[PDB]
């Protein structure tokens, strides 16, 4: 079920730091574009997916930015635990690439390719909706 | 109910969740497991639980 | 009503809020941005589009609203744009403002706050997603 | 595929008849105009 079970991944690419949630259960994806590589944009990072979904649980790595008490902050404050596959974060670079010259920034790009991923089909867009709202209904 | 993130030297990274047991004008003593610390107020960041 | 949202601009401390409502549920999604422009705009929408199935979109007309940006987003993605919750969110802001140094911090505290209250009588957060997921 | 250019302070949607080497033909209301091609981006739908 794992319905509030979340991963969080930094990847680079041109440059720049592409942050990413997965929905490990549902396969949903966030991304955001961020200028550093820093604990207090993953953490205001972390409080905007905490207000939009239930998230009990976050994976992440030794990343710094990961063990930062910014990050430690956000998840003591909204009350979650940290933990210390991942098909949905490469198959995203890949929709990346091929989307890439269809827009000018990098970021229209990596939103594109959100959107892409989550309503293919069933999708992983319904998936979660469906997951979360039977654990709320049940 | 409160947390408290201090800073207790120059800066090497704020410490972790610290339980507040006082905070006056210029100071917060704070117990962080079983040692009661003693931060300026303005080396201190207080943040009430959700 | 499933599909249909609001967006809006709060300015407060010279900063843009921008504020997304999902009218059927209540629910918010917010984000402050550097600028008021068509572009930070847009990006917003694409952003809510990846992850709600959104289909129709209520603004003013705000310059930034009216923008081509926007315009492109919402024909690339599938929302109509109509031109023909928000205050309950700048009051809860206020209250928890000082207690974070950013405005930013505080908007996002406030969302968290607003979408996961009850009536105790279900949360927005709780609504959106049952009435997405009856859907489909 | 349907293809939207927004073209030239930018204006748009306008419908694609045909794009050439340094210029896109195009129209919505009922002005058919060519412009040339570099500003005037064609995005597609989903
Ligand atoms: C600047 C800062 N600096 C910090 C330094 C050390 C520890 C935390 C912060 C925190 C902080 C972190 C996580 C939280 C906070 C909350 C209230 C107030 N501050 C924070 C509730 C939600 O989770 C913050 C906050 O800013 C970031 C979110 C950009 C890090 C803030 O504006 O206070
Ligand atoms: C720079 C720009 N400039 C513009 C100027 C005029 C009109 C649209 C833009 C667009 C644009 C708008 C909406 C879209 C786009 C897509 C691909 C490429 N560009 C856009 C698919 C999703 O919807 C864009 C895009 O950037 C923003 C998202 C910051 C606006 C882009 O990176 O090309």
């Amino acid at each position: 079920c794992s319905p509030g079970i979340w991963q969080l991944d930094c990847t680079h690419l041109e440059g720049k730091v592409i942050l990413v949630a997965v929905h490990v259960a549902s396969g949903y994806i966030e991304a955001e574009v961020i200028p550093a590589e820093t604990g207090q944009e993953t953490a205001y990072f972390l409080l905007k997916l905490a207000g939009r979904w239930p998230v009990k649980t976050v994976h992440t790595d030794n990343g710094s930015n990961f063990t930062s008490t910014t990050v430690k902050a956000a998840c003591w404050w909204a009350g979650i635990k940290q933990e210390f596959i991942e098909s949905m974060n490469k198959e995203l670079k890949k929709i990346i690439g091929q989307v890439r010259d269809q827009a000018e920034h990098l970021k229209t790009a990596v939103q594109m390719a959100v959107f892409i991923h989550n309503k293919k089909r069933y999708s992983a867009g319904e998936r979660i909706v469906d997951i979360i709202a039977t654990d709320i209904q049940t | 109910n409160f947390r408290v993130y201090y800073r207790d030297s120059r800066d090497p990274v704020w410490k972790g969740p610290a339980k507040l047991l006082w905070k006056g004008e210029g100071a917060v003593v704070i117990q962080d497991n079983s040692d009661i610390k003693v931060v300026p107020r303005r080396k201190a960041k207080i943040i009430r639980d959700y």
